[PDB]
């Protein structure tokens, strides 16, 4: 194929895309997304990577804020980030491990920016709302049974009284 | 005293004008249906109601007895007055069952219509519960389990069947127990619905974007105002709400004193019924406008989110008030990207939503459940409203069943063969067996059919026969003289003109218009649920359903002429 495309990049395969909607989640009193917020986000990602590598693989890897490389920043606050080795640029953590790390500690990142799973979308990490607990058997069935029983008792006693009277 | 006023309110206020009227109003555009109803009230409601009350008071007999005394070869019309009522008892109590259902699922903190079920991954929501509202999904799937088409119908659903059986047992218990204590019950069972409606009106008026529904319901769109179907539905609805044709009014009037005032009673009953229907429509359409506004805002928010995601704009840059301008700017910037998703963009407006937000036979249930889910203590208001609706339905069914059983009670041959109490049980069992059809997967379609035609033509024909017999057979002058002798203050010329040549002519003209419209269109279709689109789609009626509806109408219409022919043969 003669030519080239201006979209492919060597780090595009291992990149995770983050889209942030501060205004929708917070309405007013919404902070601006300057470079300090980006630094805080990179630090949170590095902390999550440290937690995953410590509590799952039992390996002490000293990640840093400079190991979370960010590209394609947009006014939407939508970018692509990927995590490299602590001092080995040629080594990029596979996207599966990064996704598992984010799933493990997404709550901390969500609370760091006061966002809830809808204004902080990782585009590949789908949160779980939680199973809905059910009543023991059925409240409606118990109420229906009680009502039917009392109605039947009333019908029977009224019929018996009417028969006895006549 | 106030006891008479409360009794009149109880007789005027029923489940009919509270439940059926909002659904008809929403179906026929709102105002374009509201205007004829007021027009059909001062023309057909008060005059015919006063005529029926006067006939019942003067004849001092039951419906069958009165229409036999008026004319022998006409007596069979009284039999028709039962048959139509029987058809009502075929399906009306089913509504009560639904109330029971919505009552029974009202003792849970996670109300079933409040939160959509999970898809299975515990990560999202059901496609049907996402495209449609939670209340709509609960009504059409977890309550009715309706089939997409009438052709495919499943077995008898057990839970609705049990609810219907419980409703019939409650009706039978009320029949056996309550015979004269209603005077005390009038002190409480006549004012509670008004309080509930006041509370729900307050809640609706406290909701954002509720005035849109009120504007829609009061807007008389002339484009759909000329539809004869709206006039026919308004006429049959007011006749059903006032109880005309059923013969219960005649039976009640036969039990009053000869000097009891009837014109004031009829006018008060008609006006109270109309006012209650208007108030219920106001509240229901306020909540409906709230739903339409919510859906419109949700659609705009989804469109804006899609555009922001696919064009990478700021979170607050794109708003509803400046949507089309940004769309034009995007089209002018790079039309390739805009056209790559142009079919995905959806055009949603308030008018389209208000036309098709919520519709069907269960409009009241869905609308009031939506109102309940946005309350503070949802369970309390839900229980109160559902208990009020159940009480109204129980009262209406008690009236209908008493009207049905009165000719059977008066039957000396039947009374001498079986106990009087066992007749009520047999009638309840037969009605439950017949109405178990509505508990199937496609039972909602049959319920709609029997709510659209089992009382549309029958009531009109019965009223026409009654008014013709009163005006021309017995003689208007003789009837006026009898009424003047009974109570004095003979009927004013307005009532005489209405009974002579206004109401019958209007009924005949409306029937002719409806028949001509049906013949010309020839496309009588029914709404059917579509889970794929999460909406309602019009589908042509099948041959068997049309035949069943025709038979149901024809039996009631021909009950009187067949007996007339039999009487003529007996005389000859
Ligand atoms: C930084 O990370 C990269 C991985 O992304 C490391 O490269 C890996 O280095 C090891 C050690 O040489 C390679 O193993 C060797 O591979 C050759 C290939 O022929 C094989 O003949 C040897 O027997 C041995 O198995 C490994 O293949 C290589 N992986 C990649 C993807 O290049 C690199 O060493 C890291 N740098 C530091 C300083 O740790
Ligand atoms: C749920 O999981 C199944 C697993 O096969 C998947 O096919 C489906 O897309 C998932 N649901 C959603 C909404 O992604
Ligand atoms: C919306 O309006 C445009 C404007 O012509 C039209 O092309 C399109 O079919 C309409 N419907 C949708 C769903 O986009
Ligand atoms: C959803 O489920 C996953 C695993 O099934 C769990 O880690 C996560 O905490 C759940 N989310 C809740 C319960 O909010």
């Amino acid at each position: 194929f003669v030519g080239w495309s201006t979209d492919w990049s060597p780090y595009a395969d291992q990149s995770i895309k983050v889209r942030i909607s501060l205004k929708s989640a917070l309405g007013d009193k919404a902070y601006e997304w300057n470079d300090n917020e980006m630094y805080l986000f990179r630090s949170s990602v590095a902390y999550a990577m440290r937690q995953y590598f410590l509590k799952v693989k039992n390996q002490m890897i000293l990640f840093g804020e400079e190991d979370v490389r960010v590209a394609n920043l947009k006014p939407r606050i939508s970018f692509n980030f990927f995590v490299t080795a602590p001092k080995n640029v040629s080594d990029i953590i596979p996207r599966t491990e990064v996704e598992k790390a984010i799933r493990m500690s997404r709550s901390r990142i969500n609370d760091a920016f006061r966002l809830n799973d809808n204004s902080l979308e990782f585009l590949g990490i789908q949160p779980t709302l939680g199973p809905p607990n059910q009543p023991p058997v059925s409240i409606w069935l118990i109420v229906f049974g009680v009502v039917m029983g009392v109605i039947v008792v009333g019908i029977v006693i009224l019929i018996f009284t009417g028969i006895r009277d006549r | 005293s106030l006891q008479f006023v409360f009794a009149c309110i109880s007789y005027a206020v029923g489940l009919g004008n509270v439940w059926r009227f909002p659904y008809l109003c929403q179906m026929y555009g709102g105002g374009s249906f509201l205007v004829p109803y007021i027009i059909m009230l001062i023309v057909e409601g008060m005059p015919l109601l006063y005529l029926e009350l006067a006939v019942g008071q003067r004849m001092r007999q039951g419906s069958i007895g009165a229409w036999r005394t008026i004319s022998p070869y006409l007596s069979g019309v009284g039999v028709a007055s039962v048959v139509v009522s029987f058809f009502l008892s075929m399906y009306y109590n089913v509504i009560n069952a639904w109330a029971f259902w919505y009552l029974f699922h009202s003792f849970q903190d996670p109300l079933p219509w409040s939160v959509c079920p999970l898809n299975g991954n515990h990560t999202g929501y059901d496609e049907e519960c996402e495209k449609a509202s939670s209340t709509q999904y609960f009504w059409y799937r977890k309550t009715l389990n309706i089939s997409p088409s009438l052709q495919e119908n499943g077995g008898v659903q057990w839970e609705p069947a049990l609810c219907l059986l419980l409703a019939w047992l409650v009706v039978y218990l009320c029949i056996l127990r309550g015979t004269e204590s209603t005077g005390k019950v009038v002190y409480f069972t006549a004012s509670l619905p008004y309080c509930v409606l006041i509370i729900y009106l307050i809640r609706g008026l406290t909701l954002h974007g509720a005035t849109n529904g009120l504007m829609y319901m009061f807007t008389p769109k002339i484009e759909q105002l000329a539809n004869p179907k709206a006039w026919i539905n308004a006429a049959t609805q007011i006749f059903f709400s006032l109880g005309l044709g059923f013969g219960s009014l005649i039976a009640f009037a036969s039990y009053n004193e000869p000097s009891n005032n009837c014109q004031k009673h009829a006018i008060i009953v008609s006006l109270i019924n109309s006012f209650t229907s208007i108030f219920a429509s106001i509240v229901t359409f306020s909540i409906y406008g709230f739903k339409a506004t919510f859906n419109y805002e949700n659609c705009l928010k989804k469109v804006s989110l899609l555009l922001t995601n696919t064009f990478d704009l700021e979170d607050g840059f794109l708003t509803a008030s400046n949507l089309e301008q940004v769309k034009g700017y995007l089209a002018s910037a790079y039309p390739s990207k805009y056209s790559e998703m142009f079919p995905q963009i959806k055009n949603c407006s308030l008018e389209s939503e208000l036309d098709t937000a919520v519709q069907g036979t269960g409009l009241a249930f869905i609308v009031y459940t939506e109102a309940i889910k946005n309350m503070e203590v949802s369970q309390l208001w839900s229980v109160l409203y559902f208990f009020m609706l159940l009480m109204l339905g129980i009262g209406s069914m008690l009236g209908n069943t008493a009207a049905i059983l009165t000719p059977l009670t008066d039957s000396k041959i039947i009374s001498s063969h079986l106990p009087k109490e066992a007749i009520s049980g047999l009638v309840c069992l037969v009605n439950c067996a017949i109405g178990m059809v509505f508990t199937m997967e496609a039972g909602n379609y049959w319920f709609d059919i029997f709510n659209d035609y089992a009382a549309t033509l029958s009531l009109l024909l019965i009223v026409l026969v009654e008014t013709i017999a009163v005006c021309y057979v017995y003689g208007l002058r003789r009837f006026e003289s009898d009424l003047k002798a009974m109570t004095g203050r003979a009927v004013s010329w307005y009532w005489k003109v209405m009974w002579a040549g206004v109401s019958p002519l209007l009924i005949v003209s409306l029937f002719v218009f409806y028949l001509s419209d049906y013949i010309l269109t020839g496309t009588l279709k029914y709404q059917a649920w579509d889970a794929s689109q999460g909406q309602l789609v019009t589908k042509d009626y099948p041959a068997y359903a049309l035949a069943v509806i025709g038979l149901l109408v024809a039996s009631s219409t021909m009950c009187i002429p067949l007996a007339a022919l039999g009487t003529f043969v007996q005389r000859r």
